[PDB]
DNA sequence: AAAAAAAAAAAAAAAAAAA
DNA sequence: TTTTTTT
């Protein structure tokens, strides 16, 4: 909230989530964060709004967003040894409301870094243009707004296998140990019926096959292999 | 006379209230001549009541407190006169005091901003505004007595004194006098308060009755007013036999402050200079530990205490008895008895 | 007459309201409160002015909104149920149907078993929100002693159990209800507050979210992360059911009737069995047990 | 008393080394003095009395007013409010003598002036465009009084004035003013003071040919001759700064870390021999005067102990 | 993430104080004119020099000498003081060293001046260990 | 006048926990308060009892009746008879001291003094509720309301008693309420080691025969008294009877 | 037909700082 | 991490 000072109704401003509302955001450097703005993030990410009332003025906002972030292992680089609690000071229920985890690690071999550095080089000369995707960007946008048209159902034999899966999912990792794993509640089941449903729309199809929920269910694995690793 | 104990403060207070002369020098500028005195005690030990005291028998005074004060208001305002549409500054506070004296409760619970002007007003006695294109310099003379609570709840006689007092070095060397009280835990004392205090509680105004509480009353009869030698109607001052050294009442004692401050201009003499140097040479030189540490301006105290004293027995020349009775309240006020 | 702006929720983001003039004629009187979101059905019309055309050196006319009809749409943003003015009113035929099926066996069983059919379990939960937002009733002894008549709900526990659905599905259903989270509310912002108006050039009171919530509910996300500034001014709402405020030389009691519904998170992020309550959360007994 | 900061005064009111020097390079005669002492010492009633003895003086304090700095006096002063103003500029300071009273408590906007105003460096601070920058060529003399009131046993610049190491740097003279309880200074310090109270005006007891009306002629006499300077106490200066540099060598040992290593060092040397050479003799430089300012430095330094 | 960084250290010494006494004291008691401003600006925007194919070689061998300068036979687990930065910083500099003297394509004194001067403030960066 | 209700840190007043860091105030605000009341919750069940009774009473059903009675039997007054009875008596009288009430309060203040500085001496550190003149004024208009109550344009014995009894319930809830805080403690161990062995269950010794040995031995008064009284405190295994003369171990 | 506004006092929210 | 104080 803005105001001019001696100026009535302390006029809101738009912060840059309210911004990126009714879109796709983006967000870099995203372990420096604010406490009042973590808060009220995590608060907010479950319920897509975030409401905020103060001197004397009230409004519930839209905040109908994608997030996507970057952060960074504490300590410079990912300790293998540890988890991702344990290399991340990013608090517990936070991690919950991401649906997946991708960790990338730089090494020391002679084999990969001389072929980074010929394709970082090989762009600034010969094909300064000429990459070669399969499809062009112009294919690509056609294809999303096409198979964004698209609403896909359920059937008896994926809801079956659904719940199958999340009930090994929960066995499995309750098994380890108590008070120090918790991972899985339903929000990963929640997260792994939408998985589903656009995996199933980027092929175009209007229903579920059990493969869309094995790949779902890999994803999930892997980020909780990932943790292992 | 309703204060138990505290002789040597009500000493203070009437040699402060009649304070040394003012110096000017062709090229020495001007010297401050007057007397300042701070408050630091513990809880509930009548200080609030004498400053009260001190407000009702001085000539000019104004009641200042810490909280309820700000500093910019203190001194001046800019506010337009009505009728001719032309903003002209108000005057402050201890501005209408000059001259006079300005009494502060609350003096460490003030907004430390304000305290700064303090610091000015002590330095060279006059606050300039430059505001809103008015440049001009007011003068402002008047002594200032305050009060204040020590850190904690109550003082703790075993820590350093700067630890004690929440207020900073550069006003409180300013300060000529500093005085701390502390209610020792005394049967003695207890019973001789508790008996002093019953004594008081126990009072009638003269021709009325107990029986109903004090009532409003009018004005005088005239709006206007206004054998001799043989009389002594309140010229010697013992109203009612209590003790036997002497009283006098306060209309003379007023009577005789205004003598003191018009009739008589004193100047020191060489024996009390060699006294005074010799006191200031000895106290800077004993190497004890004491309240608070000394340094040149000390003298200047005793230069204008010893020329108060002088004022108080009427004498236009400063005698050797006054530099030893400056000493001795020093010491008392510095060291402890 | 009163000064319309554009709803926050509905201006596009980072960009400015547009104010328009309401005026309102006989029996439509006192029908709008200050700060809420409202729908007004109306005719625009349109009049001469001298300074418009002045500071525009254009033939601008001004344009006000003679008020028809109001409807209030604060909180209860679910507007496909019915339709009418007032969804909260009944024809006789809906009380003859209220006295008929008041009176089965088991109705209780049925009233808490339709609320929220959405979320499987949670039965004391279901039995509780509704007997929070039923009340007492106010006591009033001779006049000289006052009884507090509405219950207050506490919820506890660890993530994932659909704390907040419940939260949301009591704002869609009670008659007034207020929304707060975490450290989006001030202490001052629940509560009354003091404001200098910019035209009469005094102070005057402005309304906090409790009074809105007066007869009826407010609603507290992460009651356990909002600062205990923003949280101790709130003792006097709850139980003395009055706010009393003596600021800038106004000395006035306001009257708050609010059931508060809270929700958090236990140390650690789970509750700890072997552990009492005084060791799982960071509130102290006079908040507890209110 | 405080013969040597009278002489350290005579030495700022001449002015060191000026009108620059081969390609343009910037020097300014002006000299930065900082005064440093108890409480009770009257530093500020000497600082009184140069600003009285000075034509171009200018006295300044803690707070009191916000006119002081950053701003001209001529901010929104026409009847019209023409919004007259020169943006980034002091008080008189092309050619003044900026005299300053508790140098510790002033903000970070007066602090930030006088940062800038460093080294015959212009203000060029811009609110709404303008930039026409003041000419500030100022000898700076400021008095600043110890955080704790007293001086301390433990190490100095740790205890310092709780100011910059920068701005402490750029000053060319440091000296101290510390209280030692004796007897044989206290006693002819009183005897004075009464002495002067006694016959209320300035005693016989003082002895002094020359008045301020003659110093203020004499000042600009000497300021007009502006002796040039003299090549040959190049080596004498080079090896002066060759043992300063070994002193620096021996400046990690503590107890008082002033002893820095700073080529400032050596051009506030030569600007206060220059000053020496300035304030009388003919258009040479003598190495006396580089002597004398060493001297002075040294009388300046020993004072921490 | 800056590109490069200096550092001066002052430290006592008889021959070099001398020296800069020396020339201190001479200033005390063969360079261009705006022409070097509209050099600068024709080098800015008429020349676009670009590298050629056998300074690739020169980068990469570069770039695979100071990782293996960054690590050693021991276990100690070495930082990766060769980052994709060091690369992209080599690139830029050398198409800076063909910017001046108004060349169109670069050559290999160009990146092994570029190397040099990247790789000398880097052996001044070390800490009191090593 | 000032009426002010205020609550301790951690809400209950946490009586393991000193005095000291029980109340924030600090000396000054409490010296100008006069009358302060600690308020503890307590468990017996039988006021428990009481009180439930008395709550479903005032329950609006029954008490809206209960109460006119006390309106009909004369026990009870209306407020607004109430209200003008308080502003008479203020316009009306204002009563005064006798010498004898004076002596009382002065012998009074002085054995409460001296009590404070026993407190002190013992607990090494500062009260945090302090006793100054302002309690000897606060008793003293104390004494003149109770006398101004019945409109006696005198105050006397009578009015003095309850005045102290009223200001000495005030001052031991709040100021003497365990000074100490809860040699240190191994010469209480020492102690009662040898009363166990030495005095079986049963049977009582003199009070002062024990004080005669243990101060013979290194235990002396001021310790032995503490730990004699708090182990009566402990009212498990000794008890007193037939005045101080008799310790009783049960 | 128009005096209308710089100077104060008091009430908040945000950010940064110290423990 | 929390509360405090300043803008
Ligand atoms: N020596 C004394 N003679 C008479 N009354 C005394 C004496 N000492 C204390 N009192 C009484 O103690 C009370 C304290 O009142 P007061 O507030 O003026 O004291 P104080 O020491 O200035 O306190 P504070 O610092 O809280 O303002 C008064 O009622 C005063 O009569
Ligand atoms: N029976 C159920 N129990 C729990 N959650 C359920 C149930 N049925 C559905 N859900 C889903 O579980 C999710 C739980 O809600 P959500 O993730 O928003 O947080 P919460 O449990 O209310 O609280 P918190 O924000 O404190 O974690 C919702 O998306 C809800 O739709
Ligand atoms: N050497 C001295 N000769 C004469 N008087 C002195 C001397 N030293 C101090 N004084 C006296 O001390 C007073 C001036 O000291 P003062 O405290 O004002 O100066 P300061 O050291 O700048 O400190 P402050 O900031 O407290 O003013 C005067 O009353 C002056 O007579
Ligand atoms: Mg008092
Ligand atoms: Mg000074």
């Amino acid at each position: 909230v803005v105001r001019d000072e001696e100026g009535g109704d302390y006029t809101i401003e738009a912060g840059a989530l309210m911004l990126a509302d009714n879109g796709i955001c983006c967000i870099d450097e995203f372990d420096k964060m604010d406490i009042s703005d973590q808060v009220a993030i995590h608060e907010a990410m479950e319920q897509q709004t975030i409401s905020i009332a103060k001197a004397g003025i009230h409004a519930t906002l839209n905040a109908r967003t994608s997030i996507l972030a970057a952060a960074n292992p504490v300590g410079g680089r990912y300790n293998r040894k540890l988890s991702l609690r344990g290399n991340l000071n990013m608090t517990a229920p936070i991690m919950s409301r991401f649906d997946l985890f991708f960790v990338i690690l730089d090494d020391c071999n002679e084999k990969i870094d001389t072929e980074l550095a010929s394709h970082i080089v090989d762009l600034h000369m010969k094909r300064d243009e000429a990459i070669e995707p399969p499809f062009s960007a112009e294919q690509l946008r056609r294809y999303i707004k096409y198979a964004r048209t698209f609403k896909p159902i359920l059937t008896k034999e994926a809801r079956s296998y659904l719940v199958e899966k999340y009930k090994e999912l929960r066995k499995d990792d309750a098994q380890g140990f108590s008070r120090s794993s918790y991972r899985i509640t339903v929000r990963q089941l929640e997260s792994m019926i939408r998985l589903s449903e656009a995996i199933a729309r980027a092929n175009c199809v209007d229903e579920i096959t059990p493969s869309f929920i094995a790949e779902a269910y890999d994803l999930l694995r892997q980020s909780i292999i990932r943790v292992d690793v | 006379p309703s204060i138990y104990g505290h002789d040597h403060i009500k000493k203070a207070i009437l040699l402060m209230l009649m304070g040394g002369v003012e110096k000017n020098l062709e090229n020495g500028s001007h010297l401050r001549g007057d007397i300042n005195i701070l408050m630091v005690g513990d809880p509930s030990t009548a200080k609030s009541q004498l400053l009260r005291f001190v407000l009702n028998t001085a000539s000019l005074a104004i009641a200042t407190t810490g909280r309820g004060s700000s500093g910019v208001g203190l001194t001046a305002a800019v506010t337009t006169d009505r009728e001719t549409g032309e903003r002209r500054l108000e005057a402050g506070a201890m501005v209408l005091a000059d001259r006079g004296v300005v009494c502060i409760d609350e003096f460490d619970k003030m907004t430390d901003v304000d305290r700064v002007a303090i610091h000015e007003v002590m330095e060279q006695q006059t606050v300039t505004i430059a505001k809103a294109g008015i440049h001009t310099t007011l003068n402002a003379r008047c002594s200032v007595i305050a009060a204040a609570n020590p850190v904690f709840g109550q003082y703790d006689v075993n820590r350093d004194p700067h630890q004690n007092i929440a207020l900073p070095d550069s006003l409180l060397s300013r300060f000529d006098l500093l005085f701390v009280v502390t209610d020792d835990i005394n049967e003695i004392r207890d019973r001789s308060i508790s008996e002093h205090v019953l004594r008081t509680h126990r009072y009638l105004p003269p021709g009325y009755l107990e029986g109903e509480p004090v009532r409003e009353r009018l004005n005088l009869s005239l709006a206007v007013g206004e054998q001799a030698g043989a009389k002594l109607a309140k010229n010697k001052g013992n109203y009612n036999g209590t003790e036997i050294p002497k009283l006098v009442t306060i209309p003379f004692l007023r009577k005789y402050v205004q003598y003191a401050k018009e009739r008589v201009i004193p100047q020191l003499t060489q024996e009390a200079i060699n006294v005074i140097v010799k006191n200031y040479t000895d106290l800077r030189n004993d190497d004890n530990t004491k309240k608070s540490p000394i340094t040149a301006r000390t003298l200047e105290t005793l230069i204008r205490l010893a020329t108060a004293h002088a004022k108080v027995r009427l004498s236009k020349t400063v005698n050797k008895v006054d530099a030893k009775v400056a000493a001795n309240l020093l010491r008392f006020a510095l060291l402890g008895e | 007459r009163v000064t319309l702006q554009e709803a926050p929720g509905t201006v596009p983001p980072g960009r400015l309201p547009r104010h328009r003039e309401v005026i309102l004629l006989a029996d439509l009187v006192d029908v709008s409160k200050p700060g809420e979101e409202v729908e007004v059905t109306g005719i625009y019309k349109n009049n001469y002015d001298g300074n418009l055309n002045a500071k525009n050196g254009f033939p601008v006319f001004a344009t006000i909104i003679e008020a028809n009809s109001i409807k209030r749409r604060e909180g209860n943003t679910a507007n496909e149920g019915e339709e009418g003015l007032d969804v909260f009113s009944w024809t006789e035929e809906e009380e003859r149907e209220f006295r008929k099926i008041s009176r089965d066996r088991g109705i209780i069983d049925k009233i808490i078993s339709s609320m929220a059919p959405s979320i499987y379990g949670h039965r004391d939960i279901k039995t509780a929100v509704a007997c929070s937002l039923f009340g007492g009733v106010p006591k009033n002894v001779n006049g000289k002693h006052s009884i507090r008549g509405d219950i207050n709900v506490l919820l506890l526990g660890d993530p994932g159990t659909a704390k907040s659905q419940i939260l949301k599905y009591v704002e869609k259903t009670a008659h007034r209800a207020v929304f707060a989270t975490g450290q989006g509310a001030s202490a001052v912002g629940l509560t009354a507050s003091v404001r200098k108006d910019p035209i009469t050039k005094e102070w005057t009171l402005e309304g906090g979210a409790l009074v809105l919530a007066d007869k009826g509910v407010c609603l507290i996300d992460e009651f356990d992360k909002m600062n205990d500034q923003d949280r101790t001014s709130i003792h006097e709402a709850m139980e003395q059911q009055s706010i009393s405020i003596s600021k800038a030389g106004i000395v006035t009691t306001l009257q708050a009737r609010c059931s508060i519904i809270a929700a958090a998170n236990p140390n650690g992020g789970r509750y700890n069995s072997t552990l009492p309550l005084a060791q799982n959360v960071s509130l102290t007994e006079p908040i507890l047990s209110r | 008393g405080n013969l040597d900061v009278k002489k350290a005064l005579l030495l700022l009111l001449v002015g060191g080394v000026d009108k620059r020097v081969g390609d343009g390079m910037k020097i300014r005669g002006d000299i930065n003095v900082c005064l440093m002492g108890d409480p009770g010492v009257a530093k500020s009633q000497l600082l009184k009395a140069i600003c009285k003895i000075s034509p171009r003086g200018v006295y300044t304090t803690g707070k009191g007013s916000s006119g002081v700095g950053l701003t001209a006096a001529v901010m929104k002063d026409p009847v019209t409010d023409e919004m007259i103003l020169e943006g980034g500029a002091l008080v008189l300071a092309d050619n003044g003598i900026c005299c300053i009273d508790e140098f510790d408590k002033m903000d970070e906007s007066d602090r930030t002036a006088i940062h800038e105003v460093m080294e015959q460096q212009t203000i060029s601070i811009s609110k709404a465009g303008i930039n026409t920058t003041l000419n500030a060529r100022t000898s700076i003399l400021a008095a600043a009084n110890p955080l704790y009131g007293r001086y301390n046993p433990r190490l100095s610049p740790l205890d310092n004035i709780n100011l910059p190491a920068a701005l402490l740097s750029r000053f060319d003279i440091l000296f101290l003013m510390l209280d030692i309880p004796s007897r044989d200074d206290d006693e002819k310090l009183a005897e004075h003071v009464t002495y002067v109270h006694m016959h209320n005006k300035q005693p016989d007891l003082d002895f002094t040919p020359v008045e301020p009306s003659k110093m203020r002629e004499y000042i600009a006499y000497a300021k007009t001759k502006r002796p040039v300077m003299s090549e040959a106490v190049n080596d004498y200066v080079v090896q002066a700064y060759i043992r300063l540099r070994q002193d620096s060598k021996r400046e990690m040992d503590s107890k008082f870390s002033f002893g820095q290593a700073t080529p400032r060092t050596l051009l506030g040397i030569i600007r206060l021999s220059q000053a020496l050479a300035k304030l009388r003799l003919a258009d040479m430089v003598d190495i006396d005067d580089v002597e004398e300012a060493l001297r002075l430095v040294r009388v300046s330094k020993e004072s921490l102990y | 993430r800056f590109d490069l960084v200096y550092l001066v250290l002052d430290k006592v010494d008889e021959k070099n104080d001398r020296e800069l006494a020396k020339h201190l004291t001479n200033l005390y008691l063969v360079l261009p004119v705006e022409f070097l401003t509209m050099y600068i600006s024709y080098a800015k925007e008429h020349i676009h020099p670009i590298i050629t194919e056998a300074a690739k070689t020169e980068l990469v061998r570069a770039y695979v000498g100071m990782r293996k300068m960054g690590d050693d036979s021991r276990s100690d687990e070495k930082r990766i003081t060769a980052t994709t930065r060091q690369l992209e910083s080599m690139i830029r500099l050398a198409e800076a060293h063909a910017k001046m003297k108004l060349k169109n394509v670069v050559e290999l004194e160009d990146v092994q001046e570029a190397v040099r001067l990247i790789r000398s403030a880097i052996k001044d960066y070390a800490t009191d260990p090593k | 006048s000032v009426l002010a209700a205020a609550n301790p840190i951690y809400g209950r007043y946490d009586d393991l926990k000193s005095p000291g860091d029980n109340i924030d105030f600090q000396t000054t605000i409490l010296s100008r308060f006069d009358m302060i009341f600690i308020v503890k919750d307590d468990h017996n069940e039988e006021r428990d009892i009481s009180i439930a009774n008395h709550v479903i009473n005032i329950h609006t059903g029954n008490a809206n009746a209960m109460q006119n009675q006390q309106e009909e039997n004369g026990s009870e007054i209306s407020i607004e008879k109430m209200k003008r009875y308080i502003t008479y008596c203020r316009l009306k009288c204002a009563p005064r001291l006798s010498p004898q009430a004076a002596e009382k309060l002065s012998s009074n203040f002085v054995t409460i003094r001296k009590q404070l500085l026993i407190n002190e001496l013992e607990s090494t550190e500062r009260s945090s509720i302090p006793i100054t003149i302002r309690q000897l004024e606060a008793i003293i208009r104390i004494t003149e309301s109770l006398a101004k109550l019945e409109l006696s344009p005198i105050a006397q014995e009578r009015h003095v008693d309850e005045a102290i009894r009223l200001f000495q319930a005030s001052t031991m809830d709040a100021a003497s309420q365990d000074p100490i805080g809860g040699t240190s403690l191994s010469e209480i161990r020492r102690f009662e080691q040898e009363l166990k062995r030495r005095l079986p269950i049963g049977w009582s010794t003199s009070y002062q025969t024990l004080r005669r040995e243990f101060v013979d031995t290194h235990r002396f008064s001021q310790l032995a008294l503490d730990k004699a009284l708090y182990a009566l405190e402990k009212h498990e295994t000794i008890q007193l009877r037939h005045q101080g003369q008799n310790i009783y171990r049960s």
